């Protein structure tokens, strides 16, 4: 049983500019000292990418709707781990295939499966004052599944789930590419000591998993995590995180490889005319 | 002389051929196994349910190997349509379906495609195009019991089934006053039981019936891809994970990154490769080669 | 009356079999018709 969260309050979505991020490994060819011209699905150098934050200061809560063309770089300012997840599907109502990622308190759950999707599908973690302790106690994403075809649940593990205060301090970068009935995740992480920005800098995301999933994605949405400790749908803390969301499109990139083997520098074919010559 | 297509041959050096070294001792290389599907669950299962009732399953994302159910010998019967018993090693499928139920001896025969009967009417039809395979055995001392294993039923009574149909809903059937969902006149019980005995004959004995059909449309679940050792310091032919080339492979001191295989050279030629048994990098060098002049 | 090969391990061009040993697909039968190894030739059935 899920109900839709209240006490939202509505402000124009904002986008804000990146600044050489969304690149990640074209294949898995190992290259030392060259330069490589690659054309593949790209995210575009100071480009605009949707920004949405959750703050409790309203409380900022953004879980809304977000198309899939062909590719998706999500980028994750974070602090306690508050986004959770990824939903990706055309229908979301358990009429179509769907893929569902999902790290919880224990473990991470890749299924691809029929979910009878909600409208407003989130994690909620409890905050006890008794004895210091934060726990996941809810989880309102799906009703029921008859069919269900793919499944993965990683060995089991402890994770933090306690809000820090202070500014960010981690930055999580994930690229989603579904080619060939294949989704392909890349991933990175990094250390940051910023309060609100995208970071600037070079980062080439390193490939996490290419799923052998068949299905069609033409729609996809973010799953985060709340605090408690009002009613049901009023009694909710956010907590301080933001996340930013860029669309790929197919671009030819010309990527340098340095002795060890990682892409340390690249640039946009199509930028300006300085990168172009 | 033949070079230069005459029989006098003046004095200078004069480019005739290019001694190739062959390569020998051609080695290919697949990663690790070890992932297999429940194929024992399948078959080794304790219990097996009635024919109306078969259970299904399904098989994929894993590292099949047929060889081993082939070689068993322990089936009494291995029919394969659109498909032979070898070559199945090396065909990968986007899914599979078995079919697992218990049927008589005399039923051997109606569980095939094409083939008409009261049971290959009611209770499972194959598909006229099936593609598959179906493999049967006695288990005499399994699903056989002192005094009538009634446990299997068949439907008898049925007003046609679709290929791959499950009928759970069985509901009393009507042949012509309607009894009105009553035992009674003109409606007669539309399921019957088998009561298999020790003593009963080979026609009559039960037999395991397993029913795998393979569906493709990404193939999730392949075969072995068995492998080869690794030999160095030779001219070989190898085939590194579908990679397939010529050269012989050293010791390399190039680190390479988790998620890379094979690395390229400047004008997108193989350098060295990582083995996926071991994670070892080996460079690739080409094996002596070069004109051959004379003098 | 009408039979051809089923079971072989292929022919280059314009070749003649008329041997027609009994094919092994991997224990060895040696020479008997059981497991692991069936009948080469097959017949058509020819029905009005
Ligand atoms: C959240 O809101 C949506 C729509 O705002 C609700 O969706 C409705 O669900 C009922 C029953 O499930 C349907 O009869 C309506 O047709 C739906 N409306 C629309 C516009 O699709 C949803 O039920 C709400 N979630 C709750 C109340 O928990
Ligand atoms: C990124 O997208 C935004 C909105 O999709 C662009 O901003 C819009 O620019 C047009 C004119 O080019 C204005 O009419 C709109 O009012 C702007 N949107 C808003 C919300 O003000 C933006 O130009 C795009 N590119 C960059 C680099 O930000
Ligand atoms: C996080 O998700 C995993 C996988 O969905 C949960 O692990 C399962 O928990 C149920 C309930 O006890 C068991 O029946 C399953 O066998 C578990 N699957 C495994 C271990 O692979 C886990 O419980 C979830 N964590 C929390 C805190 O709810
Ligand atoms: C102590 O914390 C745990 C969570 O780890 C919680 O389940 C328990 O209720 C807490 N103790 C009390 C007395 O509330
Ligand atoms: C599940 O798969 C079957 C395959 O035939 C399909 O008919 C059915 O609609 C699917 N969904 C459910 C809820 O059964
Ligand atoms: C995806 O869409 C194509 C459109 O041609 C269709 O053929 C295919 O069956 C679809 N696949 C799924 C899993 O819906
Ligand atoms: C590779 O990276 C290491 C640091 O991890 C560095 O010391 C070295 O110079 C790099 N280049 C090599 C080993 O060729
Ligand atoms: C059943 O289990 C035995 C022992 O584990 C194994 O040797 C046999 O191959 C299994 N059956 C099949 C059909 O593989
Ligand atoms: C592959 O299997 C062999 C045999 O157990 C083992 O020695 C080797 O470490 C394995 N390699 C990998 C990468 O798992």
């Amino acid at each position: 049983q899920c109900v839709n969260l209240t006490t939202r309050t509505q402000l124009p979505p904002a986008y804000t500019n990146s600044f050489t991020r969304g690149v990640y490994y074209p294949d898995k060819v190992f290259r030392s000292s060259v330069l490589h011209s690659t054309q593949d699905l790209f995210l575009p150098f100071f480009s605009n990418v949707t920004w949405f934050h959750a703050i409790h200061v309203t409380k900022r809560f953004d879980n809304p709707v977000l198309p899939f063309n062909d590719g998706v770089y999500f980028a994750s300012t974070e602090k306690s781990n508050i986004i959770r997840g990824w939903i990706f599907g055309t229908t979301l109502d358990s009429k179509t295939q769907s893929l569902l990622i999902v790290n919880n308190a224990t473990n991470v759950v890749i299924k691809v499966c029929e979910f009878q999707f909600c409208n407003d599908p989130f994690l909620g973690v409890y905050y006890h004052k008794n004895n210091k302790s934060w726990m996941e106690s809810e989880f309102r994403v799906y009703s029921s599944a008859n069919n269900c075809t793919f499944e993965y649940v990683s060995q089991p593990f402890l994770m933090d789930l306690e809000g820090k205060q202070g500014n960010f301090k981690n930055l999580r970068e994930f690229v989603f590419k579904n080619i060939d009935g294949y989704f392909k995740i890349y991933s990175k992480h990094t250390p940051i000591n910023l309060v609100r920005d995208l970071p600037q800098g070079f980062s080439a995301l390193e490939p996490l998993v290419d799923l052998p999933i068949g299905i069609n994605i033409t729609r996809f949405q973010t799953l985060l995590a709340l605090h408690r400790s009002g009613d049901s749908s009023s009694g909710w803390t956010a907590g301080a995180a933001a996340y930013y969301v860029g669309y790929l499109q197919p671009r030819t990139f010309l990527l340098k490889y340095n002795e060890n083997g990682t892409i340390t520098d690249a640039v946009d074919c199509a930028l300006d005319p300085l990168s172009e010559t | 002389k033949c070079t230069l297509k005459s029989f006098t041959v003046e004095k200078g050096i004069y480019q005739t051929s290019n001694f190739r070294v062959q390569p020998t001792e051609s080695i290919v290389r697949f990663p690790n196994i070890t992932n297999l599907c429940p194929f024992g669950e399948v078959f080794n299962a304790t219990r097996f349910a009635s024919v109306y009732a078969w259970n299904r399953k399904r098989i994929s994302n894993c590292v099949a190997d047929y060889s081993v159910l082939y070689n068993s010998a322990s089936f009494s019967t291995f029919k394969c349509y659109g498909v032979s018993p070898t070559k199945l090693n090396d065909l990968c499928f986007t899914n599979v379906y078995a079919d697992s139920f218990v049927i008589r001896g005399d039923e051997v025969r109606q569980i095939a495609p094409g083939q008409t009967g009261k049971i290959a009417d009611y209770n499972y039809k194959l598909p006229d195009d099936f593609t598959g395979c179906v493999i049967a055995w006695n288990s005499n001392n399994l699903d056989s019991k002192v005094g009538g294993n009634y446990n299997y039923l068949y439907r008898l009574f049925r007003k046609n089934l679709k290929p791959f149909e499950r009928d759970i809903s069985t509901e009393i059937y009507q042949a012509g006053t309607p009894c009105n969902g009553v035992e009674g006149f003109n409606c007669y019980f539309p399921l019957q039981s088998y009561g298999f005995q020790p003593t009963n004959g080979v026609g009559y004995q039960p037999y395991r019936v397993v029913v795998l059909s393979f569906e493709l449309l990404p193939a999730t679940v392949c075969g072995p891809k068995k492998s080869t050792n690794l030999v160095k310091n030779k001219c070989v032919n190898f085939n590194f994970n579908g990679l397939t080339g010529t050269g012989v492979l050293t010791e390399s001191n190039k680190k390479f990154l988790p998620f890379q295989q094979f690395g390229r050279d400047i004008a997108d030629t193989t350098d060295a490769v990582r083995d996926p048994q071991t994670l070892e990098i080996l460079d690739i060098t080409p094996c002596s080669f070069g004109g051959v002049s004379v003098i």
